[PDB]
DNA sequence: CAAGTACTTACGCCTGGTCATT
RNA sequence: AAAGACCAGGC
DNA sequence: TGAAAGTACTTGAGTAG
């Protein structure tokens, strides 16, 4: 139906509130814990030919340590997202100059629209999500351990007292889920703490590759 | 051969034939299995009175400690406050402790594999030393205190005074420290053990020695050590698995091994979270929103007649209903196609899914748009007919019809999600797949709660489904694990995968050598079978590939 | 040798094959000519081919010998002269008034709805095959050719047999269909009477044939090159004996059973060197069977002790190891039938009653027994139950049928079939009339008496007391174990018995019967001595 | 429900409208013909198949040997006491445990299920 | 007589065949037991069996109370002939 | 996969080949709205009279109050109807479940409550 | 790596005592001093074992980090597991 | 970018005899 | 005598 | 009669003035 919908939209923002949050964003703890009454009552209930027309639903976050960079987190309405809406979308970041952005599609997007998105990688990293993708945050699984994004002094210091050249480590690839969910692009090492049942707690490293 | 050339340098490090990081510690631990035995944790099942009235160490009571310590440590454990202090650090070092516990190992399973046997080294002091339990003891529980805290330094597995090497010590050891913690505390050292000076001493000893004697040593091929510990119970295992059924044994470790991607049962168990976990009927109502439930499993028979004006209605029992529907201005008037597709529908099915004719008919409506006439019998009548029609007013309407219905019986995806055959809902009687809490007096406790094993596998979408308990359903494919969740959690559930094939039988490999496996697998970013493709697929030397099931190929690639 | 029986319709289903249910027929001229030149009729899975099957799996086609691709069943029937789709019809399904199977059938026939004419459909089939001929005369010749001579041969190789070949291939049909419905079990892979044992006569001439046609063919090339010249030719000087001596010398030798040029395309393992350690290893040796599958085979199914094995195969007697099922002992009452001519059945059959398939309506078979005669359809009965009564009267009595022709009701299926080919695995067993043996006193008398009397076994059998039964008629026969307990009224289990068990002991074979108090031990352990007592020493 | 053929050519007749008569007519295809049909009913599809199982046994098994009788139920048309029975033995029988019982002597021939 | 109702999960035939598996096993566990407790304090098996030197219960209970149900392929003997396990049999004989 | 797109194309080409305000007093809420593709204002009116002429013989039954209210009353239950459907057939059959309803409450006896 | 800076195991791991013990009776037979009295044994293992024990073996282990650089120890510094 | 095909691999060790080719 | 194939067998 | 699964390859294929 329509109520179906909005429950989605609600699981949605939650999820995508979770991972900007998780990557160090400045994002309310209301946001974070927002009931779906309460997000019904704020957004207008029914979402087709209703007041949540997924736009007005984009959330624009700032980094903790630095504000001018931001994210801004989209919700195309067309289901096979295209080169106009992703180019209007670039637009409005380069008017506002922020410079990462996310965009939650509905089914995918169209082939060219995928190339224009890694067209512009080092001018505007814009990264793709599936709707379906961010029905449930994997990082609440049992199963996907906690992830950590080291910095580039923490790398070095890894790689000093191990002594191992950076290609030694284990990697992750670009498109795990994981690292799709703290947006890790290839260099960047993953600080991965599991628990154990022979030495209580075990803090690997994945490079990205 | 995957693992032949994995061993533990002598950085303790376990490294492959390029120099690679497998395990920065081997097994996690750095310590040889050789020498491990299983112990119990002692503090993380009991309650939290419990806990606290066997570690607390009460000094107020000046009765129990002089019935418990010589004369003269009862004096000073009453009037120095420093030794008290130390005392409840120790105990809330303790409850820090045992909450970890909590966290890493839920289920309340106590059994653990540790180096060194504290129970059985304490017992040897006491024989040794020949401790007398019904005599007050000459043990300052304060030289207990900085005695563990002295083996604690004492005990290194990665060395050095860097932060980072500091962090994975205090990781290489937490669980043999909450051990030592526990076992070595002042109250049962002095309630229950009442070991001596002399006798403590000699435990601290002994704990180090043994302790260092099990670390790993380096050059200890364990690679090849492991491949032989999980082949040896391959051998034994039957090959049959034998309502679920599960693949187990040699065919299962083979889909394990090869990663492969169709495996024979691929199946995933669903967990509800709400009042569903607790009641049948919201269980069996969840069921329905999993289980694939096409036309065919709903409809009685399917027959197209030939009706050239709606008013003949050429199936008798089919008058009434039909008349009070085109009684109406509908579009009646123009050229009604006359060919009907007659669709009766099974009223057991229809009732054991909750479904209902309106909702076949939204679906018909939804998924051959509103070009397509569906009027149905509304229920609430001895047969359940729904007559559709193909309004339009060559492709001749009775091929095409056929088409349609062989369309709607196969994929018109009525309710469910697909590609998954059968959802069954049962109460689990084994203890691991219950829901484990933590009660309000601290004790693990089990709660039994509807689950659904589900052949077929769609975990993405089960684990949207609202009420389903995303932190829990969990699935037993490997590819679909590592597709949906990462490589780390396919990590953890090719352990837990291979864990059951091989202690279906009560069998017991200790967990380095499926740890290795299972990191030699996914270390490389990808899922590596245990195959041709992926043992010479890795960036290894011609040399190691040619040993391995292509020779000459790989020769002639290099 | 184990193979699967000839000139008979085996119906099976593979596991995830562009086929759903198959029948097969291997079919062999009386074992005149040819090894073997089976036929195929499958149908075509659920998934359909676009725009033409849009129901629960249709559109029959068939396999034939010598087409590369697969053709409509349609089709073949209508190139042996059947246009109408009535008469197709008639000689696949039996009965009109069953809707179902014409429900089943209807697609087949949408496919072929555009073919219309039997020399169109000889094209058809023709331009499929090994290499289209140029025009269509050619086309038709060799399509011709491959319909009457290798497809379905065992039913006729003469010329105007298309009718009979319509109604075998319609019986394929018919059999698929019924699988398709479910009225008929899928045959069993593993059921011995599908299951023929080539001995050394089969063996033996399976390689004769083929030296003798090298004899000749040597022969033949020796005269041409001699009458080219046109002086004269001699036979003597043209035979080359060795063919036949060496050729034979080497198969028996060095196992590999066929020509020494292809011996790597040969089987082995047949005539292997009689070991001689143990008395009972001789007579193992001797009596052993082995099927031809590949010993490297992970199925467990074609190595298992299937039901039908009783009194034919030892049950315990099996080498462990990856040969372990595959290579099977006798049981001590096996007898393994040595073949004859079925022309004194035939005979009979026509005499007495009988319908033949060219001389009765289509619509009178839907109610009639079908009577097979070595697999090949020979005709149709109205009264069964006599006919059987009649034939066991005839094969007692040892007059027309030998001890050796196994007669088979499949009552439920209205089928009788006749085999008296060779190869078949039977067991003497006691015949039970009413409830009490035929074996009276007096046989017992005289057999106490075998010295100075004359009376023997061949007696025993001819005085209707004693009767083989191979595997494929043990099915339709009930068994007492033994009489004292079975035959005397109690509460009663089977009134009905039809053959008795002379004595349960006879199931174990020669190195399996040295066993003292067998039925106490675990079966492995009964194996493993099978095993051991080959090598014992004496 | 079933295949209805040609009076003519004897092939198979395919269903069809006569727009000027609004009628169900059986047209053939390898001819002209064209019947009037009665019908109405081009194509059945019981997918259920709650097909019993009666019509397809024949009365001959009731003289099989192998097969187990009873004199505890007897015919209800003759009345003869022993009756021969035995389950589905084809498809559907993988949720069917019906006894199916035919009376011996003959020509009686009677079959039921209870 | 159609008066099991098919259990949730199974089919009528599958829930027929675990009944008929479990009455067995049942009778073959009690006999099992029967025969074990009936062992003297001076018995071979029973000492190899505690020792665990080489044995185990269900070969005492094999050996003495009753052999057991025999499975081919998991299930019960598979009605290799047509519907009957041997020729001995009636068609359709479910029994033990 | 591709059989979807397949069929869904078939669908399309094989379909597309075959392809007012309320007069002065009508008693529906929004009536001049088109929520329910293909439902026109006289299939209203005709659903709109039959569920009146349903209230009607609920009212011989259960002696309801008046027409006067009762106007009001079938305005709420069409437009509370026409919030729970979306396709015309839908409006339809949930409008016939609703009379099916309320003649059950008729024949029960008791008052048509809501 | 230098003198300073030893990060390894100070105990002698068995893989080092077997080669070591093998080297050094190799040596021995090979007339090789012996660095700690022997009271009339004649088999080279013996003596290596002895000396091992005594701690009198003349032999430094060069022990490999991943890295490349080398750790070497003599024997009389490790501490012997048995 | 799917549908089609072909290729490679399928326990370890051990014992004897036989035969054809050299 | 040699390595190639096959066969049977032992654990 | 009664081998079979992963990874190749190997083809044809595929919106405005
Ligand atoms: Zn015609
Ligand atoms: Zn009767």
């Amino acid at each position: 139906d329509d109520e179906e919908e909005t429950y989605r939209l609600w699981k949605i923002r939650k999820t995508i509130m979770q991972l900007c949050h998780d990557r160090g964003y400045l994002v309310t703890q209301d946001e974070l814990d927002q009931t779906l009454e309460e997000f019904k009552a704020q957004f207008g209930d029914k979402p087709s030919e209703g007041r949540p027309r997924r736009t007005d639903l984009t959330v624009l976050v700032a980094h903790n340590d630095d504000p001018t960079d931001q994210m801004f987190v989209f919700f195309p309405e067309e289901p096979k997202v295209g080169i106009k809406t992703i180019k209007v979308y670039c637009q409005r970041m380069q008017e506002e100059n922020i410079t990462r952005a996310l965009i939650v599609v509905q089914q995918g997007m169209t082939p060219s629209a995928k190339q224009s998105l890694v067209d512009m990688a080092p001018k505007y990293i814009l990264e793709q999500f599936l709707q379906q993708e961010l029905l449930i945050n994997i990082t609440e699984h049992e199963l996907v351990p906690e992830h950590v994004v080291m910095t580039k002094e923490e790398v070095t210091e890894l790689l000093a007292r191990y002594k191992l050249r950076e290609n030694q480590l284990p990697r992750i690839q670009a498109g795990d889920p994981v690292a799709r969910y703290f947006g890790i692009k290839r260099g960047q090492v993953v600080k991965i703490i599991r628990p154990s049942e022979t030495a209580g707690r075990y803090i690997t490293y994945r490079l990205v590759q | 051969k995957s693992m032949e050339s994995v061993m533990v340098k002598y950085d303790a490090t376990v490294r492959n034939s390029i120099n690679q990081v497998v395990q920065l510690r081997y097994g996690e631990d750095g310590l040889a299995g050789e020498s491990v035995e299983f112990q119990n944790l002692a503090t993380l099942k009991p309650s939290n009175k419990a806990f606290e009235k066997k570690f607390r160490f009460d000094y107020t009571n000046e009765r129990a400690l002089r019935r418990t310590l010589q004369e003269d440590l009862v004096k000073d454990v009453l009037s120095n406050a420093h030794i008290q202090n130390e005392l409840e650090r120790e105990f809330e070092r303790m409850r820090e402790d045992r909450e970890v516990l909590r966290v890493i190992f839920p289920t309340g399973d106590s059994k653990v594999v540790l180096p060194c046997n504290l129970l059985r080294m304490i017992w040897n002091a006491q024989k040794i030393f020949h401790i007398n339990p019904r005599l007050p003891s000459d043990l300052h529980p304060i030289k207990v205190v900085e005695g563990v805290k002295e083996l604690s330094k004492k005990l290194v597995i990665v060395n050095g005074d860097d932060p980072l090497s500091r962090q994975a010590q205090e990781n290489a050891t937490l669980l043999f420290n909450i051990h030592l913690r526990s076992t070595l505390c002042s109250r049962r050292m002095a309630e229950e053990f009442r070991l001596s000076g002399e006798a403590f001493d000699w435990l601290l000893g002994e704990i180090e020695s043994k302790f260092n004697q099990a670390i790993a040593h380096p050059g200890e091929m364990v690679g090849a050590l492991a491949a032989q510990s999980l082949g040896e119970p391959a051998t034994q295992m039957t090959l049959n698995t034998f309502a679920k059924n599960v693949t187990l044994g040699v065919p299962r470790l083979k889909e394990l091994i090869n990663i492969s991607k169709k495996p024979k049962t691929p199946s995933l168990t669903v967990f509800l979270l709400g009042q569903s976990a607790r009641d049948a009927e919201r269980a069996k109502d969840i069921l329905c929103r999993l289980e694939h439930t096409t036309l065919r499993k709903v409809t009685a028979n399917t027959a197209i007649y030939y009706d050239p004006n709606p008013q003949s209605t050429v199936v008798a029992e089919d008058q009434e209903w039909v008349n009070v529907y085109y009684e109406m201005p509908d579009f009646d008037v123009a050229r009604i196609s006359p060919w009907l597709l007659r669709v009766e529908l099974d009223r057991k099915h229809m009732t054991d899914r909750k479904l209902t004719m309106e909702q076949i008919a939204e679906k018909i409506n939804a998924g051959f748009g509103d070009d397509l006439n569906c009027i149905f019998n509304d229920d609430n009548a001895e047969k359940l007919v729904l007559r559709i029609r193909i309004m339009n007013s060559k492709m001749d309407d009775d091929v095409f019809l056929r088409c349609i219905e062989s369309n709607m019986l196969t994929d018109m995806t009525l309710q469910g999600i697909e590609q998954i055959s059968k959802v069954y809902m049962h109460l689990p009687q084994t203890d691991n797949k219950k829901k484990i809490i933590i009660t309000e007096d601290g004790e693990f406790k089990a709660l039994q709660e509807w689950i659904l094993e589900t052949d077929g596998v769609s975990l993405m979408r089960v684990l949207s489904e609202k009420d389903v308990d995303p932190v829990r359903t969990t699935s037993n494919d490997i590819v679909e694990i590592f597709t949906v969740l990462g490589i780390e959690a396919v990590r953890k559930a090719l352990e837990r995968e291979l864990y059951h094939v091989i202690s279906f039988d009560g069998s017991y490999v200790n967990y380095r050598h499926l740890a290795l496996l299972c990191d030699t697998m996914t270390c490389r970013g990808h899922l590596m079978a245990i195959t041709r493709h992926g043992v010479n697929r890795q960036d290894t030397g011609p040399l190691m590939k040619c040993s391995f099931e292509e020779t000459v190929d790989v020769l002639m690639e290099a | 040798q184990e193979k699967m029986a000839t000139n008979t319709v085996y119906v099976f289903a593979k596991k995830d094959s562009k086929y759903a249910y198959t029948g097969e027929c291997r079919s062999c001229l009386e074992n005149s000519s040819r090894p073997t030149s089976t036929i195929w009729v499958s149908m075509l899975a659920r998934g359909g081919q676009g725009a033409k099957k849009s129901a629960i799996g249709q559109r029959i086609v068939a396999t034939l010998p010598y087409i590369k691709q697969e053709v409509p069943i349609i089709i073949v029937f209508r190139a042996l002269g059947f246009v109408s789709d009535r008469d197709i019809l008639e000689h696949i399904i039996y009965d009109f008034e069953d809707p179902e199977m014409m429900e089943m059938v209807k697609p087949s026939l949408d496919e072929a709805f555009v073919i219309q004419e039997q020399n169109v459909a000889l094209n058809f089939i023709g331009s499929r095959g090994a290499k289209p001929g140029v025009t269509k005369e050619k086309r038709i010749k060799y399509a011709k050719e491959v319909l009457q001579k290798e497809m379905l041969p065992h039913v006729g190789v003469s010329d105007f047999c298309e009718t009979k070949k319509a109604y075998f291939l319609g019986y394929m049909v018919h059999r698929l269909l019924l699988a398709a419905l479910g009225r008929r079990e899928l045959d069993d892979r593993d059921h011995y009477g599908n299951k023929r044992l080539d001995l050394a006569g089969p063996l033996l001439a399976f390689l004769f044939r083929g030296m003798f046609k090298n004899l000749l063919k040597e022969v033949r090339i020796y005269a041409q090159k001699f009458i080219d010249r046109g002086k004269d030719f001699n036979l003597e000087l043209a035979i080359k004996t060795r063919i036949i001596s060496d050729g034979l010398k080497y198969s028996l030798a060095t196992g590999n059973w066929g020509d020494q040029k292809k011996a790597h395309q040969a089987r082995a393992g047949v005539s292997q060197v009689l070991n001689r350690l143990t008395f009972a290893s001789t007579l193992s040796h001797l009596r052993r069977l082995n099927s031809p599958i590949g010993r490297d085979g992970k199925l467990a199914k074609p190595r298992q002790l299937h039901n039908t094995l009783w009194g034919m195969v030892c049950p315990a007697e099996t080498p462990e190891g990856h040969a372990v099922g595959l290579v099977k002992n006798l049981a001590l009452m096996a007898y393994i039938s040595v073949g004859s001519q079925p022309s004194p059945i035939l005979e009979f059959l026509e005499e007495w009653s009988m319908e033949n398939l060219e001389e009765i309506s289509p619509a009178a078979i839907a109610d009639a027994t079908k009577i097979f005669v070595n697999g090949c359809w020979v005709g149709i009965h109205k009264d069964p139950e006599q006919l059987m009564n009649t034939l066991r009267k005839l094969r007692r009595q040892m007059d027309i049928i030998v001890s050796e022709v196994s007669m088979i009701r499949d009552i439920r299926e209205r089928e009788i079939r006749i085999y008296t080919d060779a190869g078949r695995i039977c067991r003497p067993l006691l015949i039970v009339e009413k409830q009490k043996l035929l074996l009276k006193k007096r046989h017992i008398d005289q057999l106490k008496e075998r010295e100075y009397n004359n009376y023997s076994w061949q007696d025993l059998v001819a005085s209707g007391v004693v009767e083989y039964i191979d595997t494929l008629e043990e099915e339709t026969v009930m068994l007492a174990m033994t009489p004292d307990d079975l035959q005397e009224k109690e509460v009663a289990y089977c009134s009905t018995y039809t053959h008795c068990e002379i004595h349960p002991s006879m199931i174990l074979g020669v190195c399996a019967s040295i066993i003292p108090f067998p039925d106490h031990n675990q079966s492995p352990r009964n194996t493993y001595q099978s095993a051991m007592g080959k090598q014992a020493m004496g | 429900v079933g295949i209805r053929f040609c009076q003519e050519c004897n092939n198979m007749l395919y269903p069809k409208e006569d727009k000027e008569n609004r009628i169900l007519l059986y047209a053939c295809r390898n001819c002209d013909y064209q019947q009037e049909a009665d019908n109405s009913c081009i194509y059945v599809n019981k997918i259920t198949h709650e097909v019993d199982e009666l019509t397809q046994i024949i009365a001959d098994v009731s003289q099989d040997p192998t097969l187990p009788r009873t004199e505890d139920h007897p015919c209800q048309k003759c009345g003869h006491k022993e009756a021969v029975f035995f389950q589905s033995h084809s498809a559907r029988a993988e949720d069917a445990m019906r006894l199916y019982y035919v009376c011996t002597a003959p020509h009686c021939g009677h079959r039921w299920t209870e | 007589n159609n008066e099991l109702e098919p259990t949730p999960g199974n089919t009528l035939r599958q829930t027929f065949e675990n009944q008929v598996n479990r009455i067995l096993n049942d009778a073959r566990d009690k006999t099992g037991s029967s025969a074990q407790k009936s062992l003297s304090e001076y018995n071979n098996f029973k000492s190899m069996v505690v020792s665990g030197a080489k044995g185990s219960k269900i070969n005492i209970s094999q050996v003495i109370a009753v052999v057991g149900q025999q499975n081919v392929e998991g299930k019960r003997i598979p009605f290799g002939f047509k519907h009957r396990t041997l020729p001995h049999f009636i068609k359709d004989d479910y029994g033990p | 996969e591709a059989h979807k797109r397949e069929w869904n194309l078939f669908y399309q080409k094989q379909m597309q080949l075959r392809k007012v305000p309320p007069d002065e007093n009508c008693p529906l809420k929004e009536a001049s709205s088109r929520r329910i593709p293909r439902l026109t204002v006289k299939a209203r009116e005709h659903c709109l009279r039959l569920l009146e002429e349903a209230l009607s013989s609920n009212r011989q039954s259960t002696r309801t109050a008046d027409e006067a209210d009762l106007r009001a009353k079938a305005v709420e239950l069409e437009h509370e109807t026409f919030r729970n459907a979306k396709v015309a057939n839908l409006y339809k059959a949930s409008v016939l479940k609703k009379v099916a309803d309320i003649h059950r409450a008729s024949k029960d006896g008791q008052p048509y409550d809501m | 790596q230098a003198n300073q800076k030893r990060i390894t195991t100070p105990y002698m791991t068995k893989y080092e005592r077997a080669r070591v013990l093998g080297t050094r009776a190799l040596q021995i037979a090979m007339c090789a001093p012996v660095m700690v009295e022997l009271e009339g044994e004649t088999d080279p293992l013996l003596i290596a074992m002895k000396e091992l024990k005594a701690r009198k073996i003349p032999i430094i282990i060069r022990r490999y980090l991943p890295d490349g650089s080398y750790e070497d120890w003599g024997v009389d510094e490790l501490i012997i597991t048995d």
